[PDB]
RNA sequence: GUGGGAGAGGGUGGUGGAAUUCCCGGAGUAGCGGUGAAAUGCGCAGAUACCGGGAGGAACGCCGAUGGCGAAGGCAGCCACCUGGUCCACCCGUGACGCUGAGGCGCGAAAGCGUGGGGAGCAAACCGGAUUAGAUACCCGGGUAGUCCACGCCCUAAACGAUGCGCGCUAGGUCUCUGGGUCUCCUGGGGGCCGAAGCUAACGCGUUAAGCGCGCCGCCUGGGGAGUACGGCCGCAAGGC
């Protein structure tokens, strides 16, 4: 329904909980997952694990679309953001590249209490 | 600021005898200038609180030299105030 | 008046009448500033590092001049009024420290 | 791996129009390198600072990039 | 005086990028968020994640230091202007013009007050959620004053080096910032660490004295009662001395 077959694949994760996002070159999405996407509720939403099958999730999804190769751009420092790159490398997508965007503040924003 | 022209112009106007730099006249004479510059910087700026010590600071230093110029030659004093338009 | 070098910033996409439209008006904006020009460096196209006005690219020109003080802020406040330039940075003038010699 | 500076030859630290050598005293990010890797001096890399500053304001550097690999 | 410096010292104006929030558009479903685990909360009126655009406020990553400047409070993107202090070299000028300083006058973090603005994030009070003997509390979701700007008050603090200012004298070693020099190094001014003599109840201090001395100012005189009461002065008030 759109034949991409190469695009983007961004994987967000904070300690709380991980999603991916798979999309078009331009950037719009295609699929996504996460790990409520998949069976967790709570905390084990944050586990390398449920990161696995959210990388696997998405990838499946993707493929159903045609997704072949994809550039990897990863998010935020969390439990398994690594175990997604370690998933979505075997998952079958050919990986072209990765890169680490996690976005910082040059001291813009006093953050919560609990981040001081 | 005060260049180098604008500063020599005023220790030829006050120097005693030529060559004459550090005399009392002529540190009262430059203390002046500056005091001058200053108050003017501080007429508007007024929130600029560190530059108006350093005024306090200059003003006094110009009465300590007054002051003692003053006390050894009246009639020098008399003729640097009526000059310079200070008291 | 002292030593001063004016950095502008415009548009790449810029033709014959433009370009040389604009900088006609920065001569006038000197000239009406009182800022004598000793120097003039057009470096043209270069590709910037990050994009200025959504584009990936500008054309620059550096000046060398000798102007009055005081009238320098107001100097780049009329530079920065052209909508086509994209950026200015006038810059007083150093004595060049050197390194590694 | 040793220091930037030691492999260049005699550079304006103060140039900002020039990327070439500024280039250098940033990291694969656009960081601005450590003295520990610019191997400058105190006031050498005080300068450093300023004028790539100065460039990146002008868009001739990069305030900030985005790591490969990791 | 002349000639050189280094510097988040101060005031004014302008400008730059990252980020957060919100608004607009696209693409895209079933959740997101959050915790020890959870719930409140937000999501089918399409959220979260992703791309483009806009608006606004606040604060300046790397550089950054065990660094620098300031009398102190304190000062950190970049630019210009206005301005304070200070270090060095030359040995040029004046000729004791010095030190200190009760009172006075000025400055003085944060919170707080008044009148206007501004308001993104944070967040006293407050409203909710789970913990769980119990919630006024530690954890979670919201959230007002306030935080920001102008002007005018307030005058406190672990305002700390818990060490008043100035001058002279008394081994060195080492790291460092910043000048000068004939730049194995020496010489001047800062910042640190070890240590001579000495000091100290001890801990410690030791050319950045807590050593040896002189000058001047401030202050102390067992605990509790009490920084309370009374009085006075200041303040719009809080309250301060
Ligand atoms: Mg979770
Ligand atoms: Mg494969
Ligand atoms: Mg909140
Ligand atoms: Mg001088
Ligand atoms: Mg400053
Ligand atoms: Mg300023
Ligand atoms: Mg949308
Ligand atoms: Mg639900
Ligand atoms: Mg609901
Ligand atoms: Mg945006
Ligand atoms: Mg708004
Ligand atoms: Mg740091
Ligand atoms: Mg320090
Ligand atoms: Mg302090
Ligand atoms: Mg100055
Ligand atoms: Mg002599
Ligand atoms: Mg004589
Ligand atoms: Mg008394
Ligand atoms: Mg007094
Ligand atoms: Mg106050
Ligand atoms: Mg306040
Ligand atoms: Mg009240
Ligand atoms: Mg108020
Ligand atoms: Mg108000
Ligand atoms: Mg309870
Ligand atoms: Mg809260
Ligand atoms: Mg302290
Ligand atoms: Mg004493
Ligand atoms: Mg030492
Ligand atoms: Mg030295
Ligand atoms: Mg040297
Ligand atoms: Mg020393
Ligand atoms: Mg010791
Ligand atoms: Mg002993
Ligand atoms: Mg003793
Ligand atoms: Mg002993
Ligand atoms: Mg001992
Ligand atoms: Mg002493
Ligand atoms: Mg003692
Ligand atoms: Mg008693
Ligand atoms: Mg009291
Ligand atoms: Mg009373
Ligand atoms: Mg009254
Ligand atoms: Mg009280």
């Amino acid at each position: 329904k759109r034949q991409v077959a190469s695009g983007r694949a961004y994987i967000h994760a904070s300690y709380n909980n991980t999603i991916v996002t798979i999309t078009d070159p331009d950037g719009n999405p295609i699929t996504w997952s996460s790990g409520g996407v998949i069976g967790y509720k709570g905390s084990r939403k944050g586990t390398p694990y449920a990161a696995q099958l959210a990388a696997l999730d998405a990838a499946k999804k993707a493929m159903a679309y045609g997704m072949q190769s994809v550039d990897v751009i990863v998010r935020g420092t969390g439990a398994g953001r690594e175990q997604a790159i370690r998933a979505l490398q075997a998952s079958g997508l050919q990986v072209k590249s990765i890169v680490d965007d996690t976005p910082v503040p040059h001291n813009g924003c006093r953050p919560k209490k609990k981040f001081r | 600021p005060i260049t180098k022209e604008e500063k020599q112009k005023v220790i030829q106007e006050f120097a005693r005898f030529p060559g004459d730099t550090g005399s009392t006249e002529v540190q009262v004479a430059l203390l002046t200038l500056r005091i001058n510059r200053l108050s003017e910087h501080l007429k508007v700026h007024k929130k600029d609180h560190h530059s108006h010590r350093g005024l306090l600071m200059m003003v006094g230093q110009r009465r300590r030299l007054l002051r003692y110029l003053q006390r050894e030659d009246p009639e020098r004093y008399r003729a640097l105030i009526e000059k310079l338009g200070i008291r | 008046m002292r030593r001063y070098e004016v950095n502008i910033v415009l548009n790449p996409n810029l033709d014959q009448s433009q370009l040389a439209l604009e900088k006609e008006i920065i001569q006038r904006a000197l000239e009406n500033y009182g800022a004598r020009v000793e120097k003039v460096e057009e470096l043209g196209l270069r590709r910037l590092a990050y994009p200025i006005a959504k584009d990936p690219q500008g054309y620059f020109l550096w000046y060398q001049v000798e102007m009055p003080e005081d009238r320098v802020n107001d100097l780049a406040r009329e530079l920065r009024i052209r909508d086509n330039v994209r950026r200015v940075m006038v810059v007083k003038s150093q004595e060049p420290f050197l390194a590694n010699a | 791996k040793a220091k930037v500076k030691a492999t260049l030859g005699e550079f304006d630290l103060r140039d900002y129009r020039n990327v070439e050598v500024l280039k250098r005293f940033l990291s694969e990010t656009g960081k601005i390198l450590p003295r520990r890797r610019t191997g400058l001096s105190a006031k050498e890399q005080r300068i450093l600072a300023k004028t790539i500053k100065r460039a990146r304001i002008l868009g001739l550097l990069p305030f900030t990039e985005k790591l490969v690999r990791k």
